[PDB]
Protein backbone atom coordinates (compact mmCIF):
# COMPACT_ATOMS: atom_id res chain seq x y z
CA UNK A 1 1.79 -3.26 -1.21
CA UNK A 2 0.00 0.00 0.00
CA UNK A 3 1.60 3.16 -0.99
CA UNK A 4 0.59 7.23 -0.37
CA UNK A 5 -0.93 8.63 -3.65
CA UNK B 1 -22.61 39.94 4.62
CA UNK B 2 -19.71 37.17 4.12
CA UNK B 3 -16.43 38.36 4.74
CA UNK B 4 -13.96 35.56 3.46
CA UNK B 5 -10.98 34.53 5.39
CA UNK B 6 -7.87 36.51 5.98
CA UNK B 7 -5.56 34.03 6.38
CA UNK B 8 -1.77 34.98 4.89
CA UNK B 9 -1.68 32.29 2.15
CA UNK B 10 -5.73 32.18 1.82
CA UNK B 11 -5.38 34.69 -1.44
CA UNK B 12 -2.42 31.64 -3.29
CA UNK B 13 -5.56 29.00 -2.68
CA UNK B 14 -6.16 30.12 -6.55
CA UNK B 15 -8.74 26.49 -5.78
CA UNK B 16 -11.10 27.92 -3.78
CA UNK B 17 -11.84 30.96 -5.15
CA UNK B 18 -11.16 33.07 -7.85
CA UNK B 19 -12.38 35.82 -10.40
CA UNK B 20 -11.34 33.22 -12.87
CA UNK B 21 -13.82 30.58 -12.75
CA UNK B 22 -11.07 27.66 -12.40
CA UNK B 23 -11.76 27.43 -9.07
CA UNK B 24 -14.12 24.62 -6.79
CA UNK B 25 -16.73 27.35 -6.13
CA UNK B 26 -16.11 27.15 -2.59
CA UNK B 27 -16.47 30.62 -1.31
CA UNK B 28 -20.23 30.51 -3.12
CA UNK B 29 -21.08 27.55 -0.04
CA UNK B 30 -19.41 29.38 2.37
CA UNK B 31 -21.60 32.59 1.61
CA UNK B 32 -24.49 30.53 1.50
CA UNK B 33 -23.62 29.40 4.99
CA UNK B 34 -21.95 26.50 5.05
CA UNK B 35 -18.39 25.97 6.64
CA UNK B 36 -18.59 22.44 7.86
CA UNK B 37 -19.71 22.80 11.77
CA UNK B 38 -20.92 19.92 13.14
CA UNK B 39 -19.17 17.49 10.16
CA UNK B 40 -16.74 15.00 11.43
CA UNK B 41 -13.83 14.30 8.52
CA UNK B 42 -11.14 11.48 9.17
CA UNK B 43 -7.62 11.01 7.45
CA UNK B 44 -6.70 8.07 6.91
CA UNK B 45 -3.06 8.15 6.53
CA UNK B 46 0.50 7.72 8.24
CA UNK B 47 -1.03 10.38 11.28
CA UNK B 48 -2.12 13.85 11.90
CA UNK B 49 0.05 16.52 13.97
CA UNK B 50 -3.01 16.84 16.20
CA UNK B 51 -0.94 20.32 17.84
CA UNK B 52 -0.65 22.17 14.06
CA UNK B 53 -1.15 25.55 14.67
CA UNK B 54 -3.48 25.44 12.11
CA UNK B 55 -5.44 22.12 13.23
CA UNK B 56 -5.67 22.24 16.70
CA UNK B 57 -8.81 24.20 16.70
CA UNK B 58 -10.15 21.66 14.80
CA UNK B 59 -9.06 18.66 16.08
CA UNK B 60 -11.69 15.73 17.20
CA UNK B 61 -9.65 13.24 18.96
CA UNK B 62 -12.89 11.04 18.51
CA UNK B 63 -12.16 10.93 14.89
CA UNK B 64 -8.77 9.62 15.14
CA UNK B 65 -6.37 6.21 16.17
CA UNK B 66 -3.46 4.67 16.22
CA UNK B 67 -4.21 1.35 14.15
CA UNK B 68 -0.02 0.93 13.78
CA UNK B 69 0.75 1.25 17.74
CA UNK B 70 -2.70 0.38 18.84
CA UNK B 71 -3.20 3.71 20.64
CA UNK B 72 -5.77 6.55 20.40
CA UNK B 73 -2.67 8.98 19.86
CA UNK B 74 -2.64 9.32 16.14
CA UNK B 75 1.04 11.91 16.26
CA UNK B 76 2.89 11.23 13.52
CA UNK B 77 6.34 9.78 14.15
CA UNK B 78 9.26 12.35 13.33
CA UNK B 79 12.58 11.49 11.06
CA UNK B 80 15.01 13.75 9.26
CA UNK B 81 13.27 12.81 6.28
CA UNK B 82 9.83 13.75 7.26
CA UNK B 83 8.26 10.58 5.37
CA UNK B 84 5.10 11.05 7.98
CA UNK B 85 4.05 14.54 6.78
CA UNK B 86 1.33 12.94 4.05
CA UNK B 87 -1.82 12.75 6.78
CA UNK B 88 -1.28 16.32 8.23
CA UNK B 89 -0.95 17.88 4.36
CA UNK B 90 -4.17 16.09 3.71
CA UNK B 91 -6.00 17.00 6.94
CA UNK B 92 -5.11 21.07 6.25
CA UNK B 93 -6.77 20.49 2.99
CA UNK B 94 -10.17 19.83 4.49
CA UNK B 95 -9.59 21.62 7.83
CA UNK B 96 -7.14 24.13 8.50
CA UNK B 97 -8.46 26.46 10.95
CA UNK B 98 -9.68 29.95 9.47
CA UNK B 99 -9.06 33.84 10.42
CA UNK B 100 -5.97 33.56 12.57
CA UNK B 101 -3.34 34.24 11.14
CA UNK B 102 -1.50 31.00 10.18
CA UNK B 103 -0.84 29.49 6.79
CA UNK B 104 -4.73 29.53 4.52
CA UNK B 105 -8.07 27.69 5.11
CA UNK B 106 -9.64 24.22 4.76
CA UNK B 107 -12.39 23.72 2.80
CA UNK B 108 -14.37 22.61 5.14
CA UNK B 109 -12.66 25.21 7.84
CA UNK B 110 -15.19 24.44 10.75
CA UNK B 111 -16.00 20.67 10.38
CA UNK B 112 -13.71 18.60 13.05
CA UNK B 113 -10.92 16.65 11.77
CA UNK B 114 -9.19 13.74 12.98
CA UNK B 115 -6.65 10.83 11.80
CA UNK B 116 -5.75 7.36 11.65
CA UNK B 117 -2.39 6.41 11.70
CA UNK B 118 -2.14 3.50 9.57
CA UNK B 119 0.71 3.67 6.83
CA UNK B 120 3.37 3.51 8.90
CA UNK B 121 3.59 0.26 9.97
CA UNK B 122 2.67 -3.02 7.85
CA UNK B 123 -0.41 -2.48 6.45
CA UNK B 124 -2.68 -5.72 6.69
CA UNK B 125 -6.27 -6.23 5.62
CA UNK B 126 -6.77 -5.91 9.39
CA UNK B 127 -5.34 -2.69 9.80
CA UNK B 128 -7.50 -1.16 6.68
CA UNK B 129 -10.63 -2.96 8.30
CA UNK B 130 -10.03 -1.60 11.95
CA UNK B 131 -9.33 2.08 10.06
CA UNK B 132 -12.36 2.41 7.55
CA UNK B 133 -14.41 0.66 10.59
CA UNK B 134 -13.19 3.62 13.17
CA UNK B 135 -15.77 4.81 15.38
CA UNK B 136 -18.65 4.77 11.90
CA UNK B 137 -21.04 6.72 14.52
CA UNK B 138 -19.05 9.32 14.96
CA UNK B 139 -17.11 10.16 11.96
CA UNK B 140 -19.13 10.93 9.03
CA UNK B 141 -16.39 10.67 6.39
CA UNK B 142 -13.46 9.38 5.61
CA UNK B 143 -10.65 10.03 3.21
CA UNK B 144 -7.91 7.78 1.70
CA UNK B 145 -4.83 8.94 -0.30
CA UNK B 146 -3.29 5.62 -0.72
CA UNK B 147 -3.77 2.00 -2.65
CA UNK B 148 -2.16 -0.79 -4.54
CA UNK B 149 0.97 -0.10 -6.23
CA UNK B 150 0.53 2.24 -9.35
CA UNK B 151 3.34 0.53 -10.94
CA UNK B 152 1.01 0.13 -13.92
CA UNK B 153 1.07 -3.81 -13.57
CA UNK B 154 -0.99 -4.38 -10.13
CA UNK B 155 -4.46 -5.55 -9.73
CA UNK B 156 -5.15 -6.18 -6.12
CA UNK B 157 -8.56 -4.53 -3.79
CA UNK B 158 -9.78 -4.81 -0.11
CA UNK B 159 -9.47 -8.27 1.15
CA UNK B 160 -11.85 -9.53 3.40
CA UNK B 161 -11.55 -7.47 5.92
CA UNK B 162 -11.46 -4.44 4.63
CA UNK B 163 -14.67 -5.18 2.01
CA UNK B 164 -16.38 -6.63 4.93
CA UNK B 165 -15.92 -2.82 6.52
CA UNK B 166 -16.83 -1.16 3.38
CA UNK B 167 -20.15 -2.86 3.81
CA UNK B 168 -20.99 -2.49 7.20
CA UNK B 169 -20.17 1.49 6.41
CA UNK B 170 -22.62 2.24 3.99
CA UNK B 171 -24.89 -0.41 5.98
CA UNK B 172 -25.04 0.47 9.04
CA UNK B 173 -22.42 3.54 9.62
CA UNK B 174 -23.31 6.71 10.05
CA UNK B 175 -27.15 6.01 11.84
CA UNK B 176 -27.56 3.96 8.90
CA UNK B 177 -27.28 6.43 6.39
CA UNK B 178 -23.98 5.15 5.55
CA UNK B 179 -20.28 6.09 5.79
CA UNK B 180 -18.99 8.27 2.73
CA UNK B 181 -15.99 6.53 1.80
CA UNK B 182 -13.99 9.59 -0.49
CA UNK B 183 -10.52 8.08 -2.49
CA UNK B 184 -8.22 9.32 -4.62
CA UNK B 185 -7.81 7.51 -7.79
CA UNK B 186 -4.18 6.96 -8.62
CA UNK B 187 -0.91 8.71 -9.05
CA UNK B 188 -0.10 5.52 -12.00
CA UNK B 189 0.25 7.82 -14.97
CA UNK B 190 3.79 7.63 -15.84
CA UNK B 191 2.71 3.52 -16.25
CA UNK B 192 -0.32 3.94 -18.21
CA UNK B 193 -1.78 2.41 -15.18
CA UNK B 194 -5.94 2.47 -14.52
CA UNK B 195 -7.34 2.81 -11.61
CA UNK B 196 -9.76 0.50 -12.68
CA UNK B 197 -7.12 -2.33 -11.46
CA UNK B 198 -7.48 -0.99 -8.25
CA UNK B 199 -10.43 -2.41 -6.53
CA UNK B 200 -10.45 0.44 -3.85
CA UNK B 201 -11.47 2.86 -6.17
CA UNK B 202 -12.92 0.75 -8.33
CA UNK B 203 -15.43 0.15 -5.55
CA UNK B 204 -19.17 1.59 -5.43
CA UNK B 205 -18.45 2.35 -2.39
CA UNK B 206 -16.00 4.90 -2.84
CA UNK B 207 -16.44 8.25 -4.51
CA UNK B 208 -13.31 8.13 -6.58
CA UNK B 209 -11.73 11.37 -7.05
CA UNK B 210 -9.37 12.54 -10.48
CA UNK B 211 -7.11 15.68 -10.40
CA UNK B 212 -6.94 18.52 -12.72
CA UNK B 213 -4.09 21.32 -13.35
CA UNK B 214 -4.36 24.64 -12.89
CA UNK B 215 -4.81 25.49 -16.76
CA UNK B 216 -7.12 22.89 -16.84
CA UNK B 217 -5.06 19.59 -18.20
CA UNK B 218 -4.90 16.14 -16.94
CA UNK B 219 -1.75 16.03 -15.01
CA UNK B 220 1.70 13.67 -15.56
CA UNK B 221 0.06 11.50 -12.87
CA UNK B 222 -3.27 11.29 -13.54
CA UNK B 223 -4.83 7.49 -14.21
CA UNK B 224 -7.88 7.11 -16.67
CA UNK B 225 -10.68 4.93 -15.44
CA UNK B 226 -14.58 4.34 -15.98
CA UNK B 227 -14.54 3.80 -11.96
CA UNK B 228 -13.26 7.33 -11.30
CA UNK B 229 -16.56 10.04 -10.42
CA UNK B 230 -15.15 13.53 -10.37
CA UNK B 231 -12.30 15.80 -9.85
CA UNK B 232 -10.87 18.34 -7.84
CA UNK B 233 -7.77 20.68 -8.97
CA UNK B 234 -4.24 19.49 -7.64
CA UNK B 235 -1.08 19.88 -9.29
CA UNK B 236 0.33 19.87 -12.74
CA UNK B 237 3.91 21.76 -14.44
CA UNK B 238 6.21 24.07 -12.84
CA UNK B 239 4.72 26.97 -13.79
CA UNK B 240 1.34 25.89 -12.51
CA UNK B 241 -0.09 26.36 -8.83
CA UNK B 242 0.01 23.69 -6.22
CA UNK B 243 -1.94 23.36 -2.98
CA UNK B 244 -1.64 25.12 0.09
CA UNK B 245 -1.80 23.26 3.28
CA UNK B 246 -0.59 22.37 6.59
CA UNK B 247 2.82 20.63 6.69
CA UNK B 248 5.06 18.74 9.58
CA UNK B 249 6.62 20.21 12.34
CA UNK B 250 3.66 23.14 12.64
CA UNK B 251 4.31 24.65 8.95
CA UNK B 252 3.14 25.76 5.97
CA UNK B 253 3.36 24.24 2.84
CA UNK B 254 2.50 25.69 -0.66
CA UNK B 255 3.15 22.64 -2.96
CA UNK B 256 1.10 19.45 -1.52
CA UNK B 257 0.93 17.70 -5.00
CA UNK B 258 -0.72 14.52 -6.84
CA UNK B 259 -4.14 12.93 -6.92
CA UNK B 260 -3.24 12.98 -2.54
CA UNK B 261 -4.48 16.61 -2.56
CA UNK B 262 -7.53 15.94 -4.73
CA UNK B 263 -9.78 13.52 -2.38
CA UNK B 264 -9.44 15.69 1.01
CA UNK B 265 -10.80 18.96 -1.11
CA UNK B 266 -13.40 16.72 -2.24
CA UNK B 267 -14.11 15.04 1.37
CA UNK B 268 -14.40 19.11 2.48
CA UNK B 269 -16.87 19.63 -0.16
CA UNK B 270 -18.89 16.52 0.92
CA UNK B 271 -18.72 17.80 4.55
CA UNK B 272 -20.19 21.19 3.47
CA UNK B 273 -22.63 19.41 1.55
CA UNK B 274 -23.52 17.11 4.58
CA UNK B 275 -24.04 20.07 6.54
CA UNK B 276 -26.65 21.48 4.41
CA UNK B 277 -28.29 18.07 4.79
CA UNK B 278 -27.28 16.07 7.24
CA UNK B 279 -29.92 13.11 6.03
CA UNK B 280 -28.15 12.25 2.90
CA UNK B 281 -27.26 9.04 2.24
CA UNK B 282 -24.21 7.64 1.28
CA UNK B 283 -25.96 7.12 -2.46
CA UNK B 284 -27.84 10.81 -2.03
CA UNK B 285 -24.05 11.96 -1.78
CA UNK B 286 -22.83 10.15 -5.24
CA UNK B 287 -25.57 11.24 -7.11
CA UNK B 288 -25.49 15.08 -6.11
CA UNK B 289 -21.75 14.54 -7.49
CA UNK B 290 -23.09 13.59 -10.77
CA UNK B 291 -25.63 16.59 -11.31
CA UNK B 292 -23.44 18.91 -10.06
CA UNK B 293 -20.16 18.13 -11.38
CA UNK B 294 -18.78 21.04 -14.39
CA UNK B 295 -17.04 19.72 -17.10
CA UNK B 296 -16.71 23.14 -18.34
CA UNK B 297 -12.67 24.24 -19.33
CA UNK B 298 -11.38 20.63 -18.27
CA UNK B 299 -9.24 19.11 -21.24
CA UNK B 300 -9.37 15.53 -22.32
CA UNK B 301 -10.04 13.85 -25.75
CA UNK B 302 -12.42 11.61 -24.34
CA UNK B 303 -15.29 13.62 -23.06
CA UNK B 304 -18.29 11.75 -24.53
CA UNK B 305 -22.04 12.28 -23.54
CA UNK B 306 -24.24 9.65 -22.30
CA UNK B 307 -27.42 8.24 -22.40
CA UNK B 308 -29.07 11.21 -20.15
CA UNK B 309 -27.36 13.76 -22.00
CA UNK B 310 -24.36 14.37 -19.54
CA UNK B 311 -20.77 14.77 -20.30
CA UNK B 312 -18.36 12.12 -19.11
CA UNK B 313 -14.19 11.66 -19.51
CA UNK B 314 -12.69 8.38 -18.03
CA UNK B 315 -9.89 11.55 -16.58
CA UNK B 316 -12.29 13.75 -14.66
CA UNK B 317 -15.76 11.62 -14.16
CA UNK B 318 -18.03 13.82 -14.20
CA UNK B 319 -15.90 16.56 -13.65
CA UNK B 320 -14.71 19.23 -11.39
CA UNK B 321 -16.65 19.08 -8.01
CA UNK B 322 -18.77 22.50 -7.58
CA UNK B 323 -18.99 23.08 -3.80
CA UNK B 324 -21.95 26.17 -4.09
CA UNK B 325 -24.11 23.91 -6.56
CA UNK B 326 -23.62 21.01 -3.90
CA UNK B 327 -25.23 22.77 -0.99
CA UNK B 328 -27.59 24.03 -3.37
CA UNK B 329 -29.06 20.90 -4.42
CA UNK B 330 -28.83 19.41 -1.21
CA UNK B 331 -30.63 21.37 0.82
CA UNK B 332 -34.03 20.20 -0.31
CA UNK B 333 -33.18 16.93 -1.85
CA UNK B 334 -35.41 13.93 -1.82
CA UNK B 335 -33.75 10.58 -0.09
CA UNK B 336 -33.38 8.30 -3.08
CA UNK B 337 -35.47 5.01 -3.50
CA UNK B 338 -33.67 1.45 -1.89
CA UNK B 339 -30.86 0.37 -3.74
CA UNK B 340 -31.92 -2.81 -6.63
CA UNK B 341 -29.02 -4.64 -7.41
CA UNK B 342 -30.02 -7.23 -10.94
CA UNK B 343 -27.57 -9.85 -11.22
CA UNK B 344 -27.08 -11.00 -15.44
CA UNK B 345 -25.27 -14.26 -15.97
CA UNK B 346 -24.19 -13.04 -19.18
CA UNK B 347 -22.47 -16.36 -20.74
CA UNK B 348 -23.73 -19.82 -22.01
CA UNK B 349 -20.39 -20.97 -22.83
CA UNK B 350 -16.40 -19.79 -22.25
CA UNK B 351 -15.28 -17.52 -25.37
CA UNK B 352 -11.90 -17.70 -26.92
CA UNK B 353 -10.37 -14.36 -26.79
CA UNK B 354 -8.12 -14.37 -29.69
CA UNK B 355 -7.67 -11.06 -31.55
CA UNK B 356 -10.67 -9.69 -30.71
CA UNK B 357 -14.15 -10.68 -29.21
CA UNK B 358 -17.26 -9.22 -28.95
CA UNK B 359 -19.86 -10.45 -26.55
CA UNK B 360 -23.75 -9.21 -27.57
CA UNK B 361 -26.34 -9.34 -25.07
CA UNK B 362 -30.12 -8.05 -24.58
CA UNK B 363 -30.93 -8.41 -21.45
CA UNK B 364 -34.79 -6.83 -19.48
CA UNK B 365 -32.68 -5.51 -15.97
CA UNK B 366 -35.15 -7.81 -14.13
CA UNK B 367 -38.26 -7.06 -15.47
CA UNK B 368 -41.38 -7.94 -13.50
CA UNK B 369 -39.16 -8.90 -10.42
CA UNK B 370 -38.44 -6.31 -7.13
CA UNK B 371 -35.15 -5.86 -8.19
CA UNK B 372 -36.30 -4.26 -11.81
CA UNK B 373 -33.55 -1.27 -12.32
CA UNK B 374 -35.06 1.81 -14.82
CA UNK B 375 -32.55 3.97 -13.61
CA UNK B 376 -28.27 2.87 -12.88
CA UNK B 377 -26.12 3.85 -10.25
CA UNK B 378 -23.09 1.76 -11.02
CA UNK B 379 -22.62 -0.70 -13.25
CA UNK B 380 -19.94 -3.94 -13.36
CA UNK B 381 -18.78 -6.32 -15.62
CA UNK B 382 -17.78 -8.58 -13.59
CA UNK B 383 -15.12 -11.27 -15.55
CA UNK B 384 -13.04 -14.15 -15.29
CA UNK B 385 -10.67 -14.57 -18.52
CA UNK B 386 -7.08 -15.99 -18.84
CA UNK B 387 -4.90 -14.64 -21.12
CA UNK B 388 -1.15 -14.67 -21.75
CA UNK B 389 -0.20 -11.10 -21.10
CA UNK B 390 -2.85 -8.83 -19.40
CA UNK B 391 -1.58 -5.53 -20.54
CA UNK B 392 -2.22 -6.21 -24.01
CA UNK B 393 -6.07 -6.68 -23.23
CA UNK B 394 -8.11 -3.26 -23.97
CA UNK B 395 -11.72 -4.15 -22.46
CA UNK B 396 -15.01 -1.94 -23.36
CA UNK B 397 -18.66 -2.14 -22.38
CA UNK B 398 -21.35 -0.08 -24.35
CA UNK B 399 -24.46 -0.04 -22.77
CA UNK B 400 -27.99 0.10 -24.51
CA UNK B 401 -27.90 4.02 -25.01
CA UNK B 402 -24.83 3.90 -26.26
CA UNK B 403 -22.34 4.90 -23.94
CA UNK B 404 -19.21 3.07 -24.39
CA UNK B 405 -17.12 2.41 -20.89
CA UNK B 406 -13.31 1.70 -21.23
CA UNK B 407 -13.47 -0.84 -18.63
CA UNK B 408 -9.27 -1.34 -19.51
CA UNK B 409 -7.08 0.49 -21.06
CA UNK B 410 -3.47 -1.31 -22.04
CA UNK B 411 -1.33 -1.37 -19.75
CA UNK B 412 2.26 -1.85 -21.28
CA UNK B 413 3.76 -2.36 -18.18
CA UNK B 414 1.38 -5.53 -17.36
CA UNK B 415 3.04 -8.79 -18.69
CA UNK B 416 1.15 -10.62 -16.18
CA UNK B 417 -0.07 -14.42 -17.35
CA UNK B 418 -2.65 -14.53 -13.77
CA UNK B 419 -5.57 -13.07 -16.17
CA UNK B 420 -8.52 -11.57 -14.56
CA UNK B 421 -10.41 -13.83 -11.17
CA UNK B 422 -14.42 -12.36 -11.32
CA UNK B 423 -12.87 -8.97 -11.25
CA UNK B 424 -15.50 -6.52 -11.14
CA UNK B 425 -15.03 -3.72 -13.71
CA UNK B 426 -17.10 -0.63 -12.66
CA UNK B 427 -18.52 2.23 -14.58
CA UNK B 428 -20.09 5.25 -13.31
CA UNK B 429 -20.78 6.72 -16.83
CA UNK B 430 -24.13 5.03 -17.67
CA UNK B 431 -25.37 6.76 -14.63
CA UNK B 432 -29.03 7.73 -14.38
CA UNK B 433 -29.38 5.82 -17.89
CA UNK B 434 -31.91 2.75 -18.26
CA UNK B 435 -30.44 -0.34 -18.89
CA UNK B 436 -32.40 -2.50 -20.44
CA UNK B 437 -31.44 -3.45 -23.93
CA UNK B 438 -28.44 -4.49 -25.65
CA UNK B 439 -25.36 -4.09 -23.36
CA UNK B 440 -22.12 -5.30 -25.80
CA UNK B 441 -18.63 -6.18 -24.01
CA UNK B 442 -15.30 -5.91 -26.12
CA UNK B 443 -12.23 -7.25 -25.57
CA UNK B 444 -9.51 -6.89 -27.81
CA UNK B 445 -5.43 -7.44 -28.08
CA UNK B 446 -4.18 -4.33 -28.63
CA UNK B 447 -0.50 -5.42 -29.60
CA UNK B 448 0.67 -7.16 -32.67
CA UNK B 449 1.51 -10.21 -30.71
CA UNK B 450 0.11 -13.78 -31.15
CA UNK B 451 -1.64 -13.58 -27.88
CA UNK B 452 -3.95 -16.39 -26.49
CA UNK B 453 -6.90 -16.83 -23.65
CA UNK B 454 -10.18 -17.72 -22.53
CA UNK B 455 -13.15 -15.07 -21.19
CA UNK B 456 -15.04 -18.24 -19.36
CA UNK B 457 -17.49 -16.04 -17.23
CA UNK B 458 -19.17 -12.03 -17.58
CA UNK B 459 -21.34 -11.27 -15.25
CA UNK B 460 -23.54 -7.78 -15.59
CA UNK B 461 -24.51 -6.29 -12.15
CA UNK B 462 -26.49 -3.68 -12.16
CA UNK B 463 -27.36 -1.35 -9.31
CA UNK B 464 -30.20 1.17 -8.85
CA UNK B 465 -33.75 2.19 -8.90
CA UNK B 466 -36.86 1.99 -10.60
CA UNK B 467 -38.21 5.62 -10.10
CA UNK B 468 -37.02 9.41 -9.78
CA UNK B 469 -35.59 10.29 -13.12
CA UNK B 470 -34.85 13.81 -14.03
CA UNK B 471 -35.67 14.92 -17.71
CA UNK B 472 -32.36 14.41 -19.83
CA UNK B 473 -29.94 17.28 -19.82
CA1 LIG C 1 0.49 6.71 18.78
CA1 LIG D 1 -5.45 29.22 8.94
CA1 LIG E 1 -3.26 2.94 -9.72
CL1 LIG F 1 -23.87 -5.94 -3.39
NA1 LIG G 1 -28.66 1.49 6.02
NA1 LIG H 1 -15.30 4.16 -6.22
NA1 LIG I 1 -33.25 0.05 -23.66
NA1 LIG J 1 -27.65 -1.81 -30.98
Amino acid sequence: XRVKG
Amino acid sequence: VYQEPTDPKFPQQWYLSGVTQRDLNVKAAWAQGYTGHGIVVSILDDGIEKNHPDLAGNYDPGASFDVNDQDPDPQPRYTQMNDNRHGTRCAGEVAAVANNGVCGVGVAYNARIGGVRMLDGEVTDAVEARSLGLNPNHIHIYSASWGPEDDGKTVDGPARLAEEAFFRGVSQGRGGLGSIFVWASGNGGREHDSCNCDGYTNSIYTLSISSATQFGNVPWYSEACSSTLATTYSSGNQNEKQIVTTDLRQKCTESHTGTSASAPLAAGIIALTLEANKNLTWRDMQHLVVQTSKPAHLNANDWATNGVGRKVSHSYGYGLLDAGAMVALAQNWTTVAPQRKCIIDILTEPKDIGKRLEVRKTVTACLGEPNHITRLEHAQARLTLSYNRRGDLAIHLVSPMGTRSTLLAARPHDYSADGFNDWAFMTTHSWDEDPSGEWVLEIENTSEANNYGTLTKFTLVLYGTASGSLVPR
